[PDB]
């Protein structure tokens, strides 16, 4: 506070609202294109939707609802997928879906179900291996437009550790996008329990060339795989939004905190020229 | 005082503002014709200072107490006036003008305040360890300051997340209400022992009370009242 360690400071938190304002625009037009590629994914994903409340329809026996589809009883091995920023400066985000599988994790252990993790992201992967839990699967470096190929070498492994009976259940944890400010961590069942939907309800009868069976059973794995992929765009679009809102804050903070600086700085010019004043008239006397 | 201290009697001395002291020196001193000292102030403050210091000191005969209390113009540290006191002394407190406002009325700046006591051979190690702890932790929360101001607290690492939070329960556990200052907040006073102190923080910094909001740590006595108020609001 001498004048000019505060000029300083005030060039340092000017630098810093100057790059903040920078990551909001370019976090502003990465969520315009990541909702467009939630959005151009969206058809795919909505008329699986409809073709699996179609096929579960028909196949309503629980003999014939096996595999994939199976509600298996004595639930005894859970695994939940998460999906987290590659990057931090996401605010609150990455703390709330972190704390979300933290405290799934306690109620799944509570009623006895063993709990393995996968994770998207490496937030999650660090977090998870720093607190104890080996990474089951393990994939990092996703791109704001991640190709459903990427998302495989989890996903495959998911669905396989559940046909050997690895794991009786599957969840998946994401960043809703509610709104553009307001995203909140969010819980989906991946074993199916397909909807009654309208669709179930459509009596169209089918014909099932390689077999109702073997359809089912090479549908499921691409339903549950697409349902995947949605909710990763659906936390890259909120990892996307929630940085956009952490650095406009944090732009409005340097900005309230340069003004601060500022009146600090002028107390101490101020207080400085009264003094070599008074000096120089003593001085002078 | 120096009466009853010659024969024996122990005294406690409780000068307010020695800065009136120096301040009423200074306008003497202008009056008189010296020539000012840096701001404003009498060639001859450390003498004066001295003069009125070297004689509140507890010798072989008998010991004084003293107690004073400085007036630092506006918040100004670096005030002549308070800048001769500081060398005068054992035990140093700071009352900041932020604290104050945060009502935190104690208002003590743990960083600020020192004491040459604070020694493990006369003090005692446990709580020489938990002071300096306590002031490492508040030290670490001043420098993640700005980092927290503007930023905010998620971009911490966990460690330095939890001691922020633990710095941010240690500042609100410092205040106490007093039997005198039950008029401004209702709370009735309470009178913590040396040792309730050194335990409570102890507590504090070894993990429990870490579940415990912040809120509940305003306006305590000891850590086992902190824990009743938890309690009580379940």
């Amino acid at each position: 506070p001498s004048s000019r360690e505060i000029k300083r400071r005030i060039r340092s938190v000017k630098n810093v609202a100057q790059i903040t304002r920078a990551m909001e625009m370019v976090s502003a037009s990465k969520m315009r294109r990541a909702q467009r590629n939630v959005l151009a994914t969206r058809p795919y994903a909505d008329r699986m939707r409809e073709v699996m409340a179609n096929l579960t329809a028909r196949v309503v026996g629980a003999a014939r609802r096996g595999t994939l589809l199976e509600k298996r009883e004595t639930v005894k091995s859970v695994a939940l997928l998460v999906v987290t920023p590659d990057r931090g400066l996401c605010g609150s985000l990455v703390a709330n879906v972190l704390r979300r599988a933290g405290r799934f994790i306690t109620e799944q252990r509570a009623m006895g179900r063993t709990v393995d993790v996968y994770t998207f992201g490496r937030k999650g992967r660090d977090f998870f291996l720093r607190t104890g839990f080996a990474p089951a699967g393990e994939a990092t470096r996703l791109g704001d437009a991640p190709k459903l190929e990427a998302i495989l070498g989890v996903a495959i492994s998911a669905i396989n550790g559940f046909q050997s009976g690895k794991y009786d259940e599957l969840y998946i944890i994401y960043s809703e996008f509610i709104n553009t400010l307001v995203q909140r961590p969010a819980i989906k069942q991946l074993l199916p329990v397909e909807s009654p939907d309208i669709s179930t309800t459509t009596n169209v009868d089918y014909t099932y060339e390689p077999g109702e069976e073997e359809v089912l059973n090479s549908i499921l794995p691409r339903y549950v795989e697409t349902q995947i992929y949605q909710a990763v765009l659906e936390s890259i679009a909120s990892e996307h939004s929630a940085r956009m809102v952490a650095m406009r804050n944090a732009t409005n903070n340097a900005k309230d905190l340069v003004r601060d600086l500022t009146l600090s700085f002028n107390k101490a010019r101020q207080a400085a020229i009264t003094k070599e004043v008074s000096e120089i008239a003593s001085g002078a006397a | 005082a120096e009466y009853f201290r010659d024969e024996g009697r122990d005294i406690l001395l409780f000068i307010d503002n020695i800065f009136r002291f120096v301040q009423a020196g200074s306008e003497v001193s202008s009056l008189l014709g010296r020539m000012p000292s840096q701001v404003g102030y009498q060639p001859t403050l450390g003498t004066e200072m001295g003069e009125l210091q070297e004689r509140i000191t507890s010798t072989k005969r008998g010991s004084i107490t003293s107690m004073q209390a400085v007036y630092v113009p506006a918040d100004d540290y670096t005030d002549p006036a308070p800048a001769t006191v500081f060398s005068h002394l054992d035990a140093t407190i700071s009352l900041e003008r932020s604290i104050a406002e945060r009502a935190i009325f104690p208002a003590v700046d743990p960083l600020a305040s020192t004491s040459r006591i604070l020694d493990p051979n006369i003090v005692g190690e446990e709580h020489y360890r938990v002071a300096q702890e306590v002031k490492r932790v508040l030290q670490r929360y001043k420098d993640l300051k700005d980092i927290i101001a503007i930023l905010g607290m998620e971009e911490l690492s966990d460690e330095d997340k939890l001691t922020v939070q633990r710095a941010r329960k240690i500042e609100l556990f410092f205040s106490q209400p007093f039997t005198v200052a039950q008029q401004f907040t209702g709370r009735p006073g309470k009178y913590v022992p040396v040792k309730k102190t050194v335990e409570s923080f102890a507590r504090l910094l070894n993990g429990e009370g870490d579940h415990i909001p912040e809120s509940f740590f305003y306006m305590q006595g000891d850590f086992d009242d902190v824990l009743a108020a938890y309690e009580a609001s379940q």
